[PDB]
């Protein structure tokens, strides 16, 4: 059971993105697309750094997007996290 | 940040490409410190946000303990978790990790002998093997084997490899002796 | 003369390289024959000497011929290895060092860790003139030239790599070539590259498979002094048979965890030995004669040896071997001691080992 | 033929009970666990035989004095004076013993080869009794899975 | 086998709806779509 759990964790993290949850093949339609998406666009370390920066930044100096995310995080609403959508999918036709 | 935003929001622009090449050096310098995420904006659209990642934050994130904590958190959230509370558990882990990295940054304020012995043994034993040919004194042997015989031919052929296997045995014995001397 | 001997040498090398594997199988077959002959010795009555007893009377000459043949085949298996498998190792090493030199600058920008035997030994081959002897890319020294010449100094990179600027200038300039003969043996001795052959010999000596074959040959040679040294050659079946390798993979897959399980067992047994030595020292008499008692736990080392040997090998635990605690003021404590020993050591840990093997299979 | 020979000797009818494997499919499902990895099961026994032969070599060359198997001091029943006899002892009694060959050979207490013999017995118990039998069981369980 | 059966049950109920049988990704094209569909529209307790 321990081995199966480890294998399941590896398979999930290799086949679907942690944040949006879109499968790897959709990004893989572009070469190295899944790696690019999971290491540049939807990196969880990047979200952690964003929360760190937003917390350590003064509230008066917040931009519009930072203020939006700050209010949502204070109210504990996680709708700002992309779920089922991404920049590529939202601008599919114009980007390509 | 301005140039990256323009490049990502205007992908196919030859005019912007030249400016990207001109600013290649600055972008390369600031690549580690540039953060990029995607959020569900107020206009019901996906928007990319660019911020600043600190060098201290990057180092404390790449510290091994934080990596082990990340692996444990991923294991837990994958094996026992739900789609509803996934993004809540992730934020709790992010907050705890941020506090621990800040505390770590706050507190953080300000065998070779065996390899050498093996190298020496390998050099010495092989030099002993090559001395017969480096001295260039094989002329007497060549004088005795002017008489060309297939049997002498084959005997010398086998003798070369036999000398190699004595040289390897001698090297191995020297390595064992050196290891025993080092440990004792 | 020179051409004839070179051709005959090449024929011998080709033959040995072709027949390397057949000779390796033959060595195993001869090892099984010798060890089957060895199974019929007798100890004869001081000075005791090992004789081969048999009704036929031939199998002693059989044993001598077989031992000589095994030694010859063992030597030929080393020769065939050196002719066949060594060039692949040299090709791989030269490829690795060349790629490290070009795309990492392991001898220009940064330096080896001084703890890497390969990295330290590979410094010699760079200066040699016969570099990529086996690797196809013969322009690696020019690629390093064109990559690091301007930054780190063209003449300095040239000194590192062994190229000679004056040699290239002399080649480009005008001179008068003078004929030479390969027949000149002094000239061929000057022509051979001593440093490159030294580096090659070092790589071969550091090769693991060549070391195994040397051990095989040494074992075969010692077999003449003592015929039972031929039994070590039966350890070659693991490499001989892939199907046996599949079986052994079950053990070797989790070898580190198998060793750690034994370490944990040793610690648990040491703790039990501490408890027994401090509290249950009176139940470890091991002599039937009442006159002389053979106390086995009066010494800590002796008690630990007892617990690790007899208690571990016992099917029921240490209580199967120590005195009955019936009618004693420490009866309950000793019974708990024995039950916990049996449960934790005999049942659980051995089950851990078996589970490790089964998990490796799965 | 077995049935015909049963008339001459009535116990020849016992061989017909070997037909249950073909008679019952449910018993065939059980037997498939053994037969699925039969080649590896035989190779495991071969490896065990080689390991026991190596242990017999070591005991015959170094620990020959601890293999007396007679209680009467007048006549000693040495079992490792002969290589074949020592191998038979190790393959039969040592293998079938629950603790290894040390459960059957003399105690090495107070001997100049005590440590070497104790290592011998412990390694025998670990490699033969524990690991290889576990390999067989793991083969059967793997066949089931 | 018991563990595998439990895991299979969990995977099936997490990846496809009990009533219609449509996969989770199709509903997940809308955020929280699978949970909304399996807890408001096609809930088996609602049918009961
Ligand atoms: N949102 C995400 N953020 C980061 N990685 C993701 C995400 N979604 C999927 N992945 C995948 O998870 C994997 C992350 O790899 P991993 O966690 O082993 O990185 P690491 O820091 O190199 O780890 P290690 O400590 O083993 O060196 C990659 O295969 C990546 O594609
Ligand atoms: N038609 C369906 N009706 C209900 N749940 C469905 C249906 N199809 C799929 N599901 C999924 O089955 C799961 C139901 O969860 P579960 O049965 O554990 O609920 P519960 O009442 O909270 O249970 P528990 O007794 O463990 O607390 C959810 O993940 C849900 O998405
Ligand atoms: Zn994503
Ligand atoms: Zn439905």
């Amino acid at each position: 059971e321990l081995r199966d759990q480890q294998e399941q964790v590896k398979e999930d993290m290799e086949t679907k993105c942690f944040i949006c949850g879109i499968g790897n093949d959709y990004f893989d339609t572009v070469p190295h697309g899944f790696e690019t998406h999971t290491l540049q666009e939807h990196n969880l370390a990047n979200y952690l750094f964003f929360l760190m920066y937003l917390i350590n930044k003064d509230e008066t100096e917040h931009t519009g997007q930072e203020s939006y995310v700050w209010k949502m995080y204070q109210e504990r609403c996680w709708e700002f996290f992309p779920a089922g959508d991404c920049f590529r999918k939202q601008y599919e036709d114009q980007l390509n | 940040v301005l140039l990256t935003n323009l490049s990502e929001h205007m992908p196919n622009d030859t005019r912007l490409q030249t400016f990207l090449e001109l600013a290649e050096s600055v972008l390369n310098y600031f690549q580690p410190f540039l953060g990029r995420i995607e959020i569900m904006g107020s206009a019901k659209r996906i928007e990319r946000v660019y911020f600043e990642i600190s060098e201290s934050s990057r180092t404390q994130w790449e510290k091994p303990q934080v990596k082990e904590s990340k692996r444990q958190f991923i294991f837990d959230v994958v094996n026992e978790g739900g789609e509803k509370e996934k993004m809540e558990l992730f934020v709790n882990f992010c907050e705890d990790t941020i506090f621990e990295m800040q505390l770590a940054a706050q507190i953080s304020e300000s065998s070779i002998l065996t390899v050498r012995s093996a190298l020496f043994a390998l050099r010495y034993n092989i030099l002993t093997l090559m001395r017969m040919l480096s001295l260039k004194s094989l002329k007497k042997q060549m004088k005795k084997v002017k008489k060309m015989t297939v049997k002498d031919m084959v005997t010398a052929f086998f003798s070369s490899y036999w000398s190699i296997f004595m040289t390897l045995l001698h090297f191995v014995a020297s390595v064992f002796r050196g290891f025993f001397r080092i440990i004792c | 003369f020179w051409k004839k001997i070179i051709a005959y040498q090449q024929k011998l090398l080709n033959y040995f390289a072709r027949n390397f594997y057949n000779m390796r199988m033959l060595a195993l077959f001869v090892a099984f024959a010798i060890n089957f002959i060895l199974l019929f010795y007798k100890v004869s009555t001081i000075a005791v000497h090992y004789v081969l007893e048999e009704s036929s009377g031939y199998m002693e000459p059989t044993l001598r011929i077989l031992a000589i043949l095994h030694t010859v085949i063992s030597f030929f298996c080393i020769i065939g290895y050196y002719c066949l498998k060594v060039p692949l190792v040299i090709f791989k090493r030269e490829k690795e060092v060349a790629r490290k030199l070009e795309f990492d600058g392991l001898y220009i920008t940064e330096q080896p860790s001084e703890d890497d035997i390969k990295g330290q030994w590979d410094r010699l081959v760079i200066n040699t003139q016969s570099f990529p002897n086996n690797y196809w890319d013969k322009f690696v020294k020019r690629k390093v030239m064109d990559k690091y010449g301007e930054f780190y100094g063209r003449d300095r990179i040239s000194e590192l790599l062994g190229m000679d600027k004056a040699a290239l200038d002399f080649s480009d300039a005008r001179e008068k070539k003078k004929p030479k003969k390969d027949s000149s043996l002094s000239a061929v001795l000057n022509s051979i590259d001593v440093k490159y052959q030294m580096w090659k010999l070092g790589v071969v000596f550091t090769d693991n498979s060549f070391l195994y074959l040397a051990w095989y040959m040494t074992m075969s040679v010692l077999g003449h002094y003592n015929n039972f040294f031929f039994a070590a050659h039966l350890l070659d079946i693991a490499m001989g048979f892939k199907t046996l390798r599949t079986i052994l993979s079950s053990v070797t897959h989790n070898g580190k965890q198998l060793v750690l399980t034994v370490g944990l067992l040793a610690v648990v047994v040491y703790l039990y030995t501490v408890v027994a030595f401090n509290f249950f020292r009176k139940f470890y008499n091991k002599s039937e004669d009442g006159d002389t008692p053979d106390m086995k736990c009066d010494d800590m080392l002796t008690c630990y040896m007892f617990h690790m040997y007899v208690g571990v090998r016992a099917g029921g635990g240490i209580g199967d071997e120590i005195e009955d605690p019936a009618g004693d003021e420490y009866e309950i404590y000793r019974i708990i001691f024995d039950i916990t020993f049996f449960f934790f050591v005999i049942v659980i840990l051995l089950a851990i080992i078996q589970g490790l093997i089964i998990d490796a299979f799965g």
